[PDB]
């Protein structure tokens, strides 16, 4: 392991210095060598990756990762002075396959809540997305701009944001992460956006210690509005399953309409997914919530659980 | 004295952020201060490596080295602007000898087989070529650009080489090597096809380790080729030794035809040997 | 708090190429968004910088530090391209309180002798000094680059005297001194006169091993001009108490002169003091020292050291 990550980087490191010395005198057989050094780089790199994805040591995954950015790096500073598309179009495939899986790593990372390696994962994120920057400008494609951008914006929000969840303050991690959401949405890749959607589970599963039910359920609306662009159902009911968590503790805490609430929520996700299992259990346990307001005696309160109830109910 | 490369270090980063406000300030006393600083820490650093070299260490020793490239690179800094070239011939001078400094550290590593210390100073020498050659964009010499280029081409094969190993295929190995062995054709120095000679000594004993002593020969050929060019006759005895090995292993396994090309370039690599 | 301080550590990377991304757009709102996330990336790592001060983990502060002093360069790019003073002065000002917590590391860990929270600390100081450059560069404002200027000369000479600390060359270690408080009283260093100042004490214990009191005495004569330019209060107390080790071991070496001067130097400091029972103390041995003159038949010296035990004791 160890050993090859660092011959592939310090290989990098002369590829690197070959097309640096090169672009001194004019040297293109130096460049040709670079160009063909790191294509086999990247080519390697990736079938690691696929392998590391397979012996579950995330840390040599997004290492490699990282020396995908740097190779990546080393080809468009070739390809962009030598003024061909060709080249950019397979460093843009490269990163954009490597973005989709540092998602995965991402999205593994926060659900396991080893924020370690989401920090980690995200900051590859934020350097990928900055070759792409790089390549959008030169090559004179604003729409990949956006994607570098909202990457890298989206990116580095989820990290503040997990620095807000460390320091505790909830409701300024939720504000990063809306402002994260419409960021990822502004270019629109739902790849991204399962990632945030994880991401918000892991605010909604810390918030359920901290019992800010209130905040919880605003984590959960960050959460519906990327998981109704990416649809996976498994995502969706995993969201569910939170959101019922969340009316629970509502219910034992007595707040009957945030109770309400976290069912408004629940059923808005559990409505894109179709689930009959996850809409039966929904619906039964907002009658529980509608049976607490009664005994409560929030009559409005009641009035509306019946309602969501209701709606819930009308799904299956 | 772990202490003393970061503080090291420090100056050299205080020797460069000097030179950028004395640029602003046009003050040439700023500009010898700032060279006097980075040289108080790079005759210090020269003596250190040396030493260094006794103790065994060689972790600290190519952390040492570190600093001379680090200096180098201030040092050529200044120099490009300041138009004097005694200073970059003292740097040059200096580099180069570190490279070779260097190489001897690899040499000792690679024929341990401590591939982890080879990568670690191997990276030395690939970055030592980078202020080299931006010395060379100014000093005008394009064949000083092609030695320090060439000097990483080759050890870049070295370092893939060395992946190939850890990935277990000795062919790819040998298909390295032979790119190794040309780029250091290309290279021309009798040093660095010693760390080449030196691996594909490595590369047969897996070889060997694998049973694959027709990957064996060809590696031992490589090693034949890079011993003969470079004029060392302890590499073409431990060569010719390690051909008769090749020939036992080869006998071992019943192939008369390999033993006997293994034994024909023995041979060859004895009658070099003299 | 490690988390937290490595999420700061990676967020400046996106800021900056989102900044990047922005003005080759020319998108004002993207620079006006990242110069707010990054004013509020130094508000949110002040947290943490005010606290360890507190809770004693100076390997947490100086990292808290390498965030604001990395975090500064993004305001900086910004401010500089945008011609906005107001940021750039914000970015200045924010350094030099930074430098002000920065010295808290630097004198305690070269008193303490933890020096790798030293090393650490003098380069945080070169990067914060080259932030102030990279600040001033196009803008031309000498005023602000006398601060880059006199550091930076202060740090290679401190660097090299804690150095020398180690290392028992005291005449090296005067040589590096000897600048340093020529750049410190051109400057008016403020606190910075400290982390001067208590090398001066710390050679002067190894300087008794080595039994080279002279050249004790002249670091001494650097100690209190430092201590007489800040107003250094209480350290004086510290300053007093080795001084008067000096002179007994001067006693020992029968170096009367060497004492007398180290005497003359110690009333000169305790004149600044007022601490009456130091005073008291300092005219006790002066009498001692005038008797060891009278002992040598150096009457003159003897002369010298009841003149400053008059000198003294006429302050009670």
């Amino acid at each position: 392991p160890r050993l090859v990550l660092r011959a592939l980087e310090n290989m990098v490191r002369a590829a690197h210095t070959l097309a640096e010395i090169a672009r001194d005198n004019g040297n293109e057989e130096w460049l040709e060598r670079a160009a063909r050094l790191a294509e086999e780089v990247a080519r390697r790199a990736e079938r690691l990756a696929r392998e590391a994805r397979k012996e579950g040591n995330l840390e040599l995954a997004l290492k490699a990762l990282q020396i995908l950015v740097n190779a990546a790096y080393v080809l468009a500073e070739i390809a962009r002075d030598r003024g061909n598309e060709e080249e950019l179009e397979y460093a843009a495939r490269l990163a954009e396959e490597a973005a989709r899986q540092a998602i995965e790593i991402a999205a593994q990372a926060m659900e396991e809540g080893n924020l370690e390696l989401a920090l980690k994962a995200l900051q590859i994120i934020v350097n990928a997305a900055y070759v792409l920057a790089e390549i959008a400008r030169d090559r004179g494609n604003e729409e990949l701009l956006e994607k570098a951008a909202s990457l890298a914006e989206a990116a580095a929000a989820l990290a503040e944001a997990i620095a807000a969840i460390l320091e505790g303050d909830v409701e300024k991690a939720v504000r990063a992460a809306q402002e994260a959401v419409k960021a990822a949405k502004e270019a629109g890749d739902n790849d991204m956006l399962r990632a945030v959607a994880i991401a918000a589970l892991r605010i909604a599963k810390e918030a359920e210690k901290q019992g800010n039910v209130e905040v919880a359920v605003k984590a959960a609306r960050v959460a519906v509005e990327a998981a109704k662009q990416a649809g996976d159902n498994d995502v969706l009911r995993k969201v569910a399953e939170q959101a019922l968590r969340i009316a629970k503790e509502a219910e034992k805490q007595g707040n009957v309409e945030v109770a309400v609430k976290a069912a408004r929520v629940a059923v808005e996700a559990a409505k894109q997914a179709g689930d009959n299992d996850v809409l039966r259990k929904v619906a039964e346990q907002a009658l529980e919530i509608a049976k607490k307001a009664a005994e409560q005696g929030d009559v409005g309160v009641m009035q509306k659980a019946m309602d969501v109830a209701l709606r819930a109910a009308g799904q299956a | 004295p772990e202490l003393f490369l970061q503080d090291l270090r420090s100056l050299v980063e205080a020797a460069r952020i000097l030179a950028r406000l004395a640029r602003q300030r046009g003050d040439e006393h700023a500009l010898e201060r700032a060279a006097r600083w980075a040289e108080q820490a790079a005759r210090q650093a020269e003596r250190l490596a040396r030493q260094a070299r006794k103790e065994g260490n060689l972790e600290l020793a190519l952390k040492a080295l570190q600093i001379l490239v680090n200096a180098a690179y201030v040092l050529a800094e200044i120099a490009r602007d300041r138009g004097n070239e005694e200073l970059l011939e003292y740097a040059a001078r200096l580099a180069e000898e570190a490279a070779r400094q260097a190489i001897e550290i690899a040499a000792q590593a690679m024929e341990e087989g401590n591939f982890e210390l080879a990568l670690e100073a191997l990276e030395i020498i690939n970055e030592a070529a980078r202020v080299l050659a931006r010395i060379a964009h100014h000093r005008g010499n394009q064949e000083l650009l092609e030695k320090a280029a060439s000097l990483t081409h080759a050890s870049a094969a070295l370092s893939r080489a060395i992946a190939a190993i850890l990935e277990g295929d000795v062919e790819k190995a040998v298909r390295a090597a032979q790119e190794a062995v040309k780029a250091a054709k290309e290279a021309g120095d009798n040093d660095m096809l010693r760390a080449v000679a030196i691996a594909a000594l490595r590369i047969a004993k897996e070889a060997e380790k694998q049973g694959n002593v027709e990957v064996a020969v060809k590696a031992a050929r490589v090693a034949v080729e890079a011993a003969k060019q470079a004029g060392d006759n302890d590499v073409l005895k431990r060569v010719s030794e390690t051909l008769l090995s090749i020939a036992a292993e080869a006998t071992k396994q019943g192939n008369s035809e390999v033993m006997e090309k293994a034994i024909r370039v023995s041979e060859e690599a004895e009658k070099q040997a003299g």
